[PDB]
């Protein structure tokens, strides 16, 4: 809410989220929805 | 490996161009350092 | 500490100017 | 705790805290280790040394060995990090 | 359960059955005697939730966030016993002995690991009614001891009842009149005892086996690491079993 | 063990360069010894290949081309120069003895690689930050307290048992 | 207090493009020395 | 007014500061200044540089 | 084929996650499939 | 001897003399990669706190055994004039018998900035026993250089590091260039005949 | 917190000696190309 | 932030090993 991705200087992170990547392997999403298993296309799996 | 490439050329940088580029990089470093250090 | 960088850049620029004048490629005919 | 007062009454001062000392502190008093020392250590907080005679499962023989060293027993505030380590504090000679 | 006692040790080991509670069959009633005593109370958590501020759709309410266990199958309490005291109206249970604590570590979303001593130590649990029924509700407070004892040494060799009392790798911090007062909270290891609250609820009673069993919900605080971090509230749910005598 | 406990000599990068030169020298001894012995030329009819060499012969007794071919396909990289190969067998252990001599001159003045201060500062204010680094410092504080009364007897170190650092139950 | 990453930005932003041009000039003179054919060609 | 790199300036903000307004158009060489610190306080180096630069 | 497939499958959520949409004030946003707007409001650039 | 008290004698000690008697000024207390001035370690020295004199309940003077230069860490131990252990700060607290709370050690300061001041409670006596094993106790300013808390070496220690390592490396250069002189006729190789 | 001058010591201690050796190798190959006499000599 | 330097030095070392193996100067006879 008060520290979103655009307050933290994230540049490529909004372009991943624009097209569908919300979850990470660390269990969080940017929507706040806690996630069990995002699979391959998390933020980390897209970067790898 | 295929054959030896016939497009291979030599590269030059004479002493004038070295002095012009050394001056350009040092002056751009002089100019932009105060802004990078902020 | 950044004045060390500022001094080194200015003195380094003047050393390039020294070598550009006294170690120049001499223009030669033929 | 950095600075724990009543640190002498644990094992070294030859006056033993009843609430906080390990069972090895009663090895200096003959007759107490192991069965009388085991009953002091296994039961709950005591306000004074007179509450040692209210331990369920004492004898008159186990009471008379307590009255020998009641000069040497004392009751302080039970510090919980010493109360849990009264049977076995991880010290072996 | 009678089924688990039919097996060998070699048939159970490795399988994960030894971390499970017995299931009770039937809806009956047991009226406890004056000398009655729960004996082998198993308490198995099946869900773990840690309280944390979350950013759901536009606001920042407090939510119990579901967390994953990383200490594999060591979390179930078992062999809990203690007398069942019959009051005037109500029936109460005071646990005394048994494996009434299990160190569990859960991981939050973000990688945050939350260790906590899941316990029912010194539980005095008040019930509603006088017999164990499929609607009976027992609940009360317990004491959560500190996750580390005073004998625990930290990575720098400091503990509560043993260890250094200074950051010994920074000897020049012991200088001046202020000393290492900025490092007091890390050098002062404090044994803290907090309170938890469990609410059991019987729904299955076997009268021929004198066995009860139902669900529970418990909340407690996590590890403070000898008073160095602020503890988090851990909500747990699951199944219990007991035998009544 | 005195120089581990009191100086943290394994952590010193000059001992590390010394270990690399000595283990690298024993490696170079074993590889070059076995490569020559397994790329030998058939110069006799005996299965005992030691007899098929003359100390005054001019031919190479082993195939350098086959030895280069072997290690280029096994390891990716092989020696092609026998002169550079044998200089390298000189260079590696001697550099290891010279680099480790530099760091032991530093230990003479107690200019030791003892602590990573950023990990010591973090572990001071965060009492769960544990690495294998901080575990080695507790081993050194055990060495320096338990051996110092016996190893420096002129100093008359009297440590009571209450000040000796121990873990639990040991 | 100045930004600490600017020491890297200025000094690597100076040295690495300057040493690239020193590299280009030196191989230009070495290529002329090799083609000249005497005592510096080898 | 600070003007040099050792008193906290950078290349852009740094300057040889002009002479004092109390001096005005008066000639201020070093030998008319009773100490070099008084000459440096009153903007003496500006007059030395400017007059040698314009002659040069 | 890549422009059509991104529009038909990824963005409309036929075989895709959709894109990020939000309300008019950026409070509640999510990735969801987006139906195409074939009228003149498809050239409204704030219409997803 | 000339009719002054303990407090007047210790106030005559110059702070420059007390500053030399402190283990942070030892050049053998630094590290190879602890970079910078000695002020970067403990801070900039500001004032001498005075000389602590430790006494237990019967009254004889105890002295804290000073840290030797080998030791990064050292146990805090108080001995009397005979070197017999009278008090310490125990690692294990359970069967401890020479703790400062048992023996009842008090500390009196003399000279310095704490000149007439007595501390009798064992928390602050233990704080002063920890700094008394580093020699004379000084008040430092550890916020100007943002000091980390680990001792650095002096320029005396740094000179000896560079020039004894340079001299060792230059011994190899003597062997190389000397062998290159005597053997000059065979440094492209030897003849096969 | 780490020492901020170590970023300069590591990165200039890597790049400047590495670019010196890249300089030496490139002028070695350019000198061989000039002596070879064809299309790369100029 | 120094783990960025540690990663770059290790990955940069492995890139040198890649070029030393697959872009090596081939040993040639005659
Ligand atoms: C970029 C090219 C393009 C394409 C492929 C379409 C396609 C479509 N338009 Mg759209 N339209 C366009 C541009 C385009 N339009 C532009 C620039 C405007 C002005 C902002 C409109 C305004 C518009 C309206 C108001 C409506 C459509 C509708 C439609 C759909 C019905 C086709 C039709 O002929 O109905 C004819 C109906 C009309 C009202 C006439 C408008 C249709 C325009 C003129 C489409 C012609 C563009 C043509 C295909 C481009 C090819 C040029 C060629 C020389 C290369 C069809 C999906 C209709 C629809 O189905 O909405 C859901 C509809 O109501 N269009
Ligand atoms: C992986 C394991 C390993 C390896 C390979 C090494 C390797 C080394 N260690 Mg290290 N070490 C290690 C682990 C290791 N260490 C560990 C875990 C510790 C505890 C922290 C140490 C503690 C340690 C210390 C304290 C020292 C070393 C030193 C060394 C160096 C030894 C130099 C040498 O050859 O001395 C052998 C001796 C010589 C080469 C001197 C000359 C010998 C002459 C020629 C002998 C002539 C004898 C003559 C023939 C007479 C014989 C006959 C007589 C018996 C009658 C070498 C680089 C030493 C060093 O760094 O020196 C610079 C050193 O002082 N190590
Ligand atoms: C090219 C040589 C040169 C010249 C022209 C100057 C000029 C100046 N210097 Mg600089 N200086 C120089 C080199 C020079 N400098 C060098 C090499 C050094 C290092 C040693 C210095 C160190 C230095 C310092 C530290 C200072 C100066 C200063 C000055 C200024 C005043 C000095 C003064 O009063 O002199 C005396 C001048 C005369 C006596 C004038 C002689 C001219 C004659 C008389 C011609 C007149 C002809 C006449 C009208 C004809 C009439 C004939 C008719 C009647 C028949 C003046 C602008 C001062 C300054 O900058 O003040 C702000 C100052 O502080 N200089
Ligand atoms: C044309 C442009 C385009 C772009 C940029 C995207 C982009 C995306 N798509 Mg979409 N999509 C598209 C068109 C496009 N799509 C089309 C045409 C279809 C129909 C086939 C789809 C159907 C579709 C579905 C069903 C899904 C996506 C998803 C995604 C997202 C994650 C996939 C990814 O990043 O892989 C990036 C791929 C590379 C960088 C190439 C990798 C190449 C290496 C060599 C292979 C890697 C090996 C293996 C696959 C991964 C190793 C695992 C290890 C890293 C752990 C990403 C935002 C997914 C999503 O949003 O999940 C949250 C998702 O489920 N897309
Ligand atoms: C005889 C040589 C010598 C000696 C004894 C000193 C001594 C000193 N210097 Mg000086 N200095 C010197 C030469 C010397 N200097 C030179 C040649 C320069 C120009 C580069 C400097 C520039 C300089 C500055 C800017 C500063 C000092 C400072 C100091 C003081 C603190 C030392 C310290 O903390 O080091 C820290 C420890 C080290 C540097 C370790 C040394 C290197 C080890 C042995 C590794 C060897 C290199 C390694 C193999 C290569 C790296 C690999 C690469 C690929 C990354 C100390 C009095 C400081 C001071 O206090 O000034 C007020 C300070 O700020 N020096
Ligand atoms: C990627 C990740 C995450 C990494 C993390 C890993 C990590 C924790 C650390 C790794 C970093 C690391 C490398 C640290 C080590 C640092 C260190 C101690 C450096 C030492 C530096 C140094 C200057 C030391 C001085 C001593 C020195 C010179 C030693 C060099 C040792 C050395 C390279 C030895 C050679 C080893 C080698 C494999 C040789 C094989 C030779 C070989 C191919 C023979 C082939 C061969 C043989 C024949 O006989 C013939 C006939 C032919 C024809 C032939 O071909
Ligand atoms: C014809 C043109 C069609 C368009 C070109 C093909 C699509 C390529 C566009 C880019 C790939 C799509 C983005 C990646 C999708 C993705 O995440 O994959 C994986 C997704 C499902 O991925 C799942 O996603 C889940 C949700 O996040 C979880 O993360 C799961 O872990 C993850 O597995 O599956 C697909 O979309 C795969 C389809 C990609 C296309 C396959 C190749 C088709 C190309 C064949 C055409 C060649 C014919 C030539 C004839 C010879
Ligand atoms: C194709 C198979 C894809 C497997 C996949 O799902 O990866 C999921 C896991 C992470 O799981 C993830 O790991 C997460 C745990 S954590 O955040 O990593 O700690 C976990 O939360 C998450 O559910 C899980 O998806 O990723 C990896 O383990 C793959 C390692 C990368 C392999 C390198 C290939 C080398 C190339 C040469
Ligand atoms: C991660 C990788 C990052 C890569 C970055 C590194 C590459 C960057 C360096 C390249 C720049 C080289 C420029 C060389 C310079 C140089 O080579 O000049 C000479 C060159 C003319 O070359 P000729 O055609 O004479 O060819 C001679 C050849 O030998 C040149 O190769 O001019 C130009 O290149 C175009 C004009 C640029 C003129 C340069 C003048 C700059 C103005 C100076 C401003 C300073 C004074 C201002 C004071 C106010
Ligand atoms: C205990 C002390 C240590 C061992 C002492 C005895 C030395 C081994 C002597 C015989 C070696 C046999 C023999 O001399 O082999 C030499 C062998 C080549 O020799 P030949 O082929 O001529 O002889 C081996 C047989 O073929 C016999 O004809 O060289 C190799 O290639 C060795 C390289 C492998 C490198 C590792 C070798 C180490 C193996 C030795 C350990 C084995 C012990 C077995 C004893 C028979
Ligand atoms: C899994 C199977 C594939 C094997 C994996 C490949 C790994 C191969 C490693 C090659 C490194 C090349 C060294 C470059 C140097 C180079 O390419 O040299 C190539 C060189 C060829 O020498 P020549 O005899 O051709 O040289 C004659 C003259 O050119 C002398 O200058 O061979 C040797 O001198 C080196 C042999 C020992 C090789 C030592 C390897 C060191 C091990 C790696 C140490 C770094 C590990 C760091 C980890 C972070
Ligand atoms: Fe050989």
């Amino acid at each position: 809410v008060l520290n979103p991705m655009w307050r933290q200087g994230m540049f490529v992170m909004p372009f991943m989220t624009r097209l569908g990547i919300t979850d990470s392997w660390g269990g969080w999403s940017i929507t706040g929805e806690s996630v069990s298993n995002p699979g391959i296309w998390s933020f980390e799996g897209v970067a790898l | 490996m295929t054959g030896p490439n016939p497009n291979k050329q030599a590269v030059e940088l004479n002493r004038t161009s070295l002095y012009w580029g050394l001056l350009l990089i040092f002056v751009l470093a002089v100019l932009f350092s105060s802004y990078f250090f902020n | 500490m950044e004045a060390l960088v500022y001094t080194f850049l200015l003195i380094g620029t003047l050393m390039v100017i020294f070598f550009a004048v006294f170690f120049r490629e001499t223009p030669r005919i033929l | 705790v950095i600075d724990y007062e009543n640190i002498g009454y644990l094992g070294g001062s030859s006056i033993v805290d009843i609430n906080n000392a390990n069972v090895r502190a009663y090895l200096k008093m003959p007759g107490m280790y192991p069965t009388v020392a085991g009953k002091i250590v296994s039961h709950g907080p005591y306000s004074g040394v007179a509450d040692l005679y209210k331990i369920p499962g004492l004898s008159s023989a186990e009471a008379d060995v307590i009255k020998k060293y009641e000069s040497r027993l004392t009751a302080k505030t039970p510090s919980p990090d010493y109360v849990i380590d009264r049977i076995n504090n991880g010290l072996y000679r | 359960k009678s089924q688990i006692n039919e097996l060998s040790y070699l048939q159970v080991k490795g399988t994960g059955l030894a971390n499970r509670c017995a299931e009770v069959v039937g809806e009956d009633s047991i009226k406890p005697k004056p000398g009655a005593k729960l004996v082998d109370m198993c308490i198995e958590p099946k869900a773990w939730a840690v309280e944390e501020e979350v950013g759901k759709a536009g606001k920042t309410e407090k939510k119990f966030v579901n967390s994953k266990v990383m200490t594999r199958q060591t979390y179930t309490l078992d062999a809990i016993e203690g007398p069942i005291t019959v009051d005037g109206g109500k029936i109460t249970f005071n646990e005394k002995e048994g494996i009434d604590y299990a160190a569990t570590t859960v991981q939050l979303p973000g990688g945050e690991r939350v260790p906590f001593l899941f316990t029912v130590k010194d539980l005095v649990a008040k019930g509603n009614g006088d017999t164990f029924k499929p609607g009976f509700q027992m609940g009360g407070d317990f004491n959560t001891p500190s996750y580390r004892t005073g004998l625990f040494l930290d990575p720098k060799g400091r503990g509560g009842t043993t260890g250094y009392d200074m950051a010994v790798a920074l000897p020049a911090l012991q200088l001046g009149e202020e000393g290492d007062a900025e490092l007091f909270g890390e050098n002062n290891k404090v044994f803290d005892i907090t309170q938890g609250r469990i609410e059991m609820e019987v729904n299955k009673v076997n009268a021929e086996d004198s066995e009860i069993g139902g669900v529970f919900v418990a909340t407690q605080l996590s590890d403070t690491d000898m008073g160095s971090k602020t503890p988090k509230k851990v909500l747990t749910k699951g199944i219990f079993y007991a035998k009544v005598d | 063990l005195f120089l581990q406990g009191f100086h943290n000599w394994t952590l010193n990068p000059f001992h590390m360069m010394g270990v690399a030169g000595i283990l690298g020298g024993a490696l170079l001894c074993a590889i070059h010894g076995a490569t020559v012995e397994n790329t030998l030329f058939e110069d006799g009819d005996a299965a005992n290949t030691f007899r098929a060499f003359t100390p005054t012969q001019s031919e190479e007794t082993y195939s350098m081309v086959t030895a280069n071919r072997f290690w280029s396909q096994i390891f990716g990289v092989a020696f092609s120069n026998k002169r550079w190969l044998h200089f390298f067998m000189l260079f590696v252990p001697v550099t290891g003895l010279w680099t480790s001599s530099i760091g032991i001159v530093g230990l003479a003045l107690n200019l030791r690689a003892y602590d990573f201060v950023s990990q010591e500062l973090r572990a001071a204010e965060d009492p769960e930050f544990e690495t294998f680094y901080t575990k080695n410092h507790l081993l050194d504080e055990g060495i320096r307290a338990w051996m110092a009364a016996q190893d420096q007897p002129h100093e008359n170190f009297v440590f009571p048992e209450e000040v000796l650092p121990r873990g639990n139950a040991l | 207090e100045v930004q600490f990453g600017a020491y890297l930005a200025v000094l690597l932003g100076t040295f690495l493009p300057a040493l690239f041009l020193v590299n280009l000039f030196i191989q230009t003179e070495a290529r002329k020395a090799g083609k000249a054919g005497g005592q510096d060609s080898d | 007014v600070a003007g040099s790199l050792l008193y906290g300036n950078n290349i852009i903000s740094g300057a040889v500061v002009p002479s004092s307004n109390a001096i005005g158009m008066h000639f201020y060489p070093i030998w008319e200044a009773a100490s070099i610190d008084e000459w440096l306080y009153n903007g003496g180096p500006y007059q030395l540089i400017v007059l040698h630069f314009l002659l040069g | 084929l890549l422009c059509f497939g991104f529009g038909a499958f990824h963005v409309t959520g036929l075989f895709g996650p959709g894109i990020w949409v939000s309300d008019a004030y950026g409070i509640t946003g999510k990735v969801q499939p987006v139906a195409p707007a074939w009228g003149a409001d498809g050239f409204n650039p704030f219409n997803p | 001897s000339e009719g002054l008290s303990e407090s007047q004698a210790w106030s005559r000690i110059p702070d420059k003399l007390a500053f030399y008697d402190y283990i942070g000024n030892n050049p053998a207390k630094g590290g190879l990669f602890r970079a910078g001035p000695m002020n970067k370690g403990d801070g900039i020295a500001e004032a001498w706190l005075g000389h602590p004199i430790f006494r237990d309940k019967e009254g004889r003077e105890l002295t804290v055994r000073r840290m030797p230069a080998f030791f990064e860490t050292f146990p805090v131990i108080l001995v009397d004039k005979d070197g017999i252990i009278r008090a310490d700060i125990p690692f294990r607290r359970a069967e401890s018998k020479y703790s400062i709370e048992q023996v009842g050690v008090t500390v009196d300061f003399y000279g310095g900035k704490l000149n007439g001041q007595t501390f009798k409670d064992a928390p602050t006596v233990k704080k002063f026993a920890r700094k008394a094993q580093l020699g004379e106790v000084f008040e430092f300013d550890r916020t100007s250089l943002e000091s980390d808390g680990v001792f650095r070496s002096s320029p005396r220690g740094w000179y000896t590091y560079g020039h004894a390592n340079f001299a060792l490396l230059f011994f190899f250069g003597h062997l190389w260039h000397g062998g290159r002189t005597i053997f000059r006729d065979v440094f492209t190789g030897i003849g096969a005949e």
